[PDB]
DNA sequence: TCGCCCCCCTTCGGTGCTTTGCACCGAAGGGGGGC
């Protein structure tokens, strides 16, 4: 095999990200996994003269009770050259979101058969920590295409297509889209017979070397307005402040009629009858909120951004956009774990679900704006992560001025 | 000896050359200290003489070692270090005695001349050029280069640690039931073998180290308790910190208080209830390390309380992996928290404190959550798992908090423990307007160019007010407008503002603040009975907000 | 007149917001401790 020469972007150096503390069982899993990978030559032990590092941890899915090593190559990926400039990128198929069942398969092991450019391997270094710092950290670097590095699907592109071609040929109405280490496989087949074809694809790939999503069932949840028999001064201030905000998104939204219903300095609990004009103005605005917004189109050259608001009782609203107030999608995520009492677990799972929808729909994950303290998130989020990819995120503290999305 | 281990290749940063810094004068006692070390170092091959073809140099000096008679040779490689490549440091943290399990037999060993036993990359040695001054005027000094790791070079610690790890790796794999804590060249070796079998394995380990050029002198070979290790004393059933001597001063400087606070933080790992808020306050606004700072009355009280704690003997115990980890937190006031980690009651593994002020406005529930997160992180480091928490907060208080607060938040498995003062929410805002309560439409504005502003209100019952403000901001005037509504209203009040900013602070239910004005608002909110606070967009001319916007102009 | 590591407390300065100050956060100053 001959390696593909890979570079970082001009004027950029490799990642230098610290390893964070790991539990005893995550450390032991990584030691077992890395020891086996080292014997098989997929990784090599290195010293400290390699100045780069990338954090490593481990996840375990509930329906696959074996640990899965997870290297957080997000920084290395941002610094790696683009392969759309070196002509090795993947096209997203428009038909995947049209399927009634989408199964996620982890095909990361296929990368371990292709060696990595000798000059690039130093950028893939990671460090396994030690309980109570009994020893210094143990460092490895990759000799093959690493799981989680964006260069691996690009370099392995020709190989994976030759592997899938017979299956895609035999099942022309099944759509398979590769995103990093995952295959997203959708069909309109009956659910028990969808899983049968997933097993056939599983077996066909082993000839070389998840749970069902339903985009059919993802719905948009728009801006709704309350409906009552009687309305207070406070209700109309809450109503007008909401529509005023929504006039940044929708076209021709009016608050003069309702606004005046509030003239003078009135008590908040005073009941004000709706004038017929205002009532017309209301039902007018309710209709614009009902059917979607004109003139909003996906731009593949721009990043996706996702905002999330905690609404309470396991409910989480979210919006996906590229330019402010031009939401490509608004939705609501609902918890169902059974206990009802962990915000961080619910937000982490909400992040995975929203990012999963972005992969199915657009082919990439959005940069998240998380409504959580950075230190609260970083204390717990790895305990609930189940994806082989990790999206970009940042941390925001935005009080709800209006209960907009609920 | 010099380890026959392979050298680690190192480079200078791209485009950079080597250091060229002259040697400073030194005393004759240090010159003969260095000449004795260097003459013996050259005999053992640690250094080699060089000539004028090598254009580099770097200054050298010497301090004394804790072993009182020995000197330690050091080289001021600050110039070379800046031009040396970066390294990824493999020392990720400091081992703690609370993370040790009880062991039948224990040994502590230290490697002699550790760094000098590891060879340096051959192509790199020319950059370590130095000189011994020898009574500076009499003659030009003799020049050498290092053949081994120098003390003072940026790469020496990591290259040594990496070499020590390789040397120990065969012995570790052959004896998984022998715990070897490896910190630099200090080796803690514990086992559950009988003392004769244990001493056999130590001989084997020491002989393995010697074949790779690492001696273990008898002087630093500890065989019987108490073992001196990482600043602690290891007894069979317990461990203590080595004695902590607090500074004692008639007149305190800034630097004295800095030393004192550092001592107390070190002590807080096993001495419960240490506080440093009032002593650290004395450091604020100071301008020089030698500035005399008079202790406040509160700082004297805090220091006296810490001294009483420090005169009582304490000890930690060792980790039993078959039992639960339990972390208990107590509130101490003014954003200070102390905690104990134990498994059996009244036998602490370690203690600690949390007292950081994060953000301008916060409350006790947030800070308790931060203390929980610090303890969780510390417990993962030391024991590889999260403890069960005992917290002075009612389950109702917490449940109230994480359903009203708009950010995701959580605490792991925890049990209420009634140790006053309890953590509580000091007020809550009604989710609905309050029947029969006055309705205040507040607003404030400031002219950015000038320093002036106004804050005022109008009410449903006909009350109106305006207060001129000087040296203010736009955000301060809005807090002032809320400040006045609370001042002039009864125990129940409805307030409507157009400041998303002010709404954001108050809605988070802060109970403390770096801001004097926000503190006053907090004090007023605590006195109130019911408070509903609402927001409307500005300049859209809505009801009462338009008239209060009218008024402040 | 040095090096590398962890910790806390204070100070400073860069970032981005439908801002004009403000809150957030990483880095660096001081201190403790280890070898
Ligand atoms: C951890 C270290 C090794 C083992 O630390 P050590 O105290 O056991 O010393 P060493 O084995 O050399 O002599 P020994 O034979 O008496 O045991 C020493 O090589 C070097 C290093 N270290 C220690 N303190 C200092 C210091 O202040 N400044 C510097 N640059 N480096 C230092
Ligand atoms: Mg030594």
């Amino acid at each position: 095999i001959e390696t593909v020469p890979v570079k970082l972007k001009p004027g950029m150096d490799g990642p230098k990200v610290k390893q964070w503390p790991l539990t005893e069982e995550k450390i032991k899993a990584l030691v077992e996994i890395c020891t086996e990978m080292e014997k098989e030559g997929k990784i090599s032990k290195i010293g400290p003269e390699n100045p780069y590092n990338t954090p490593v941890f481990a996840i375990k899915k509930k329906d696959s009770t074996k640990w899965r090593k997870l290297v957080d190559f997000r920084e290395l990926n941002k610094r790696t050259q683009d392969f759309w400039e070196v002509q090795l990128g993947i096209p997203h198929p428009a038909g995947l979101k049209q399927k009634k069942s989408v199964t996620v398969l982890d095909v990361g092991d296929a990368y371990f058969s292709v060696p990595l450019d000798k000059d690039f391997r130093k950028y893939t270094a990671f460090t396994i920590p030690s309980i109570n710092n009994e020893t210094p950290g143990i460092r490895y670097q990759y000799n093959v295409l690493p799981q989680g590095w964006k260069g691996s699907p690009a370099i392995f592109q020709s190989s994976m297509t030759k592997i899938l071609e017979p299956f895609r040929k035999q099942n022309p109405d099944i759509v398979i889209y590769q995103y990093m280490d995952d295959l997203y496989v959708g069909s309109d087949l009956e659910i028990g017979q969808h899983r049968t074809k997933i097993e056939e694809l599983r077996q066909h790939l082993l000839r070389w070397g998840g749970y069902e999503l339903h985009p059919d069932k993802w719905t948009v949840q728009p801006i709704v307005l309350p409906e009552k028999d009687s309305w207070t001064v406070n209700d109309i201030q809450k109503l007008v402040g909401k529509l005023n905000w929504a006039s940044q998104i929708y076209a021709g939204i009016k608050v003069r009629q309702l606004s005046k219903l509030l003239r003078g300095t009135k008590a908040l609990t005073e009941v004000v009858p709706l004038t017929e004009e205002a009532e017309l103005e209301l039902a007018e605005n309710r209709e614009i909120l009902k059917e979607p917004v004109h003139g909003v189109y996906y731009d593949p050259s721009k990043d996706l951004i996702a905002e999330i608001q905690k609404q309470g009782q396991g409910q989480w609203t979210y919006q996906i956009y590229q330019e402010p107030f031009k939401n490509l999608k608004t939705g609501k995520y609902a918890r169902m774990k059974g206990a009802h009492t962990n915000d961080v677990k619910q937000l982490t799972e909400a992040v995975q679900k929203i990012a999963t929808e972005s992969i199915v729909i657009w082919g990439k994950t959005p940069k998240f704006k998380l409504p959580i303290q950075k230190e609260t998130w970083e204390a717990w989020w790895t305990e609930y992560w189940q994806a082989t990819w990790i999206p970009e995120w940042e941390f925001v503290n935005t009080p709800p001025l209006v209960k907009l999305w609920y | 000896p010099i380890s026959p281990i392979e050298t680690v290749p190192v480079k200078l940063k791209p485009g950079m050359d080597g250091p060229k810094v002259k040697q400073w004068p030194l005393t004759e006692e240090k010159i003969k200290a260095l000449v004795e070390i260097c003459t013996e170092m050259e005999k053992e091959g640690k250094i080699s003489k060089i000539g004028p073809e090598n254009p580099y140099n770097t200054p050298v000096f010497a301090i004394k070692k804790k072993d009182s008679t020995k000197w330690r040779k050091l080289v001021d490689f600050r110039e070379l270090n800046k031009r040396t490549q970066d390294f990824w440091e493999v020392q990720l943290g400091i081992p703690h005695p609370a993370g040790l399990k009880q062991k039948k037999s224990v040994t502590v060993l230290d490697v002699g001349d550790a760094f000098y036993s590891v060879p340096l990359d051959k192509d790199f040695r020319k950059y370590t050029a130095f000189t011994i001054p020898s009574i500076n005027n009499e003659t030009p000094g003799i020049r050498y280069q290092y053949n081994v790791l120098p003390m003072g070079w940026k790469g020496s610690p990591a290259i040594f640690q990496s070499s020590m790890t390789k040397i120990l790796e065969p012995f570790r794999k052959q004896n998984p039931d022998i715990v070897i804590y490896q910190y630099m060249d200090d080796l803690y070796v514990g086992s559950d073998l009988e003392i004769g079998q244990h001493r056999t394995k130590i001989e084997e380990l020491r002989q393995h180290l010697l074949r790779w050029g690492f001696t273990t002198p008898d002087k630093k070979h500890q065989k019987e308790p108490p073992f001196l290790w990482m600043g602690y004393e290891l007894h069979p059933d317990k461990w203590t910190v080595q004695p902590i001597v607090l500074p004692e001063k008639d007149s305190w400087t800034v630097n004295d208080i800095q030393k004192l606070v550092g001592k107390l933080n070190w002590a807080s790992q096993i001495y419960a209830g240490i506080k440093v808020r009032q002593l650290s306050k004395l450091l604020r606004g100071t301008k020089a390390l030698t500035e005399v700072v008079p202790l406040t009355e509160e700082a004297e009280l805090e220091l006296a309380e810490n001294r009483e704690i420090l005169k009582e003997p304490v000890h930690g115990v060792y980790y039993d992996p078959s039992k639960d980890l339990i972390a208990e937190i107590q509130k101490q006031g003014q954003g200070q928290w102390t905690y104990q980690i134990y498994q059996e009651p009244f036998k602490n593994l370690k203690t600690g404190k949390y007292a950081r002020m994060k953000g301008a406005h916060t409350n006790d529930v947030k800070q308790l959550t931060e203390a929980v997160q610090k303890i969780a992180t510390e417990s993962i480091v030391i024991w590889g798992k999260t403890p069960k928490f005992k917290l002075p907060i009612q389950k109702e208080t917490w449940e109230a908090w994480w359903t009203e607060y708009w950010q995701a938040t959580w605490i792991p498995e925890w049990e209420f423990v009634n140790t006053p003062p309890l953590v509580k929410l000091w007020y809550q805002l009604e989710k609905e307007p309050i029947i029969g309560a006055e309705t205040f439409y507040v607003d404030g504005a400031a002219n950015r160019e000038t320093k002036l502003g106004k804050a005022g209100y109008v009410t449903d019952r006909g009350r109106q007010k305006v207060v001129p403000l000087t040296d203010t901001t736009n955000q301060k005037t809005e807090l002032q407008a809320i400040h006045l509504a609370l001042q002039d209203s009864g125990l129940e009040v409805n307030i409507v503002t157009d400041s998303q900013y002010a709404l954001g602070i108050i809605q988070a239910q802060p109970d403390k603040s770096e801001s004097e004005l926000v503190s006053q608002i907090i004090e007023q909110l605590i006195k109130k009975e019911k408070v509903y606070l609402a927001w409307v967009p500005a300049h859209k001319g809505i009801g009462g907000n338009e008239q209060v916007d009218k008024l402040v102009s």
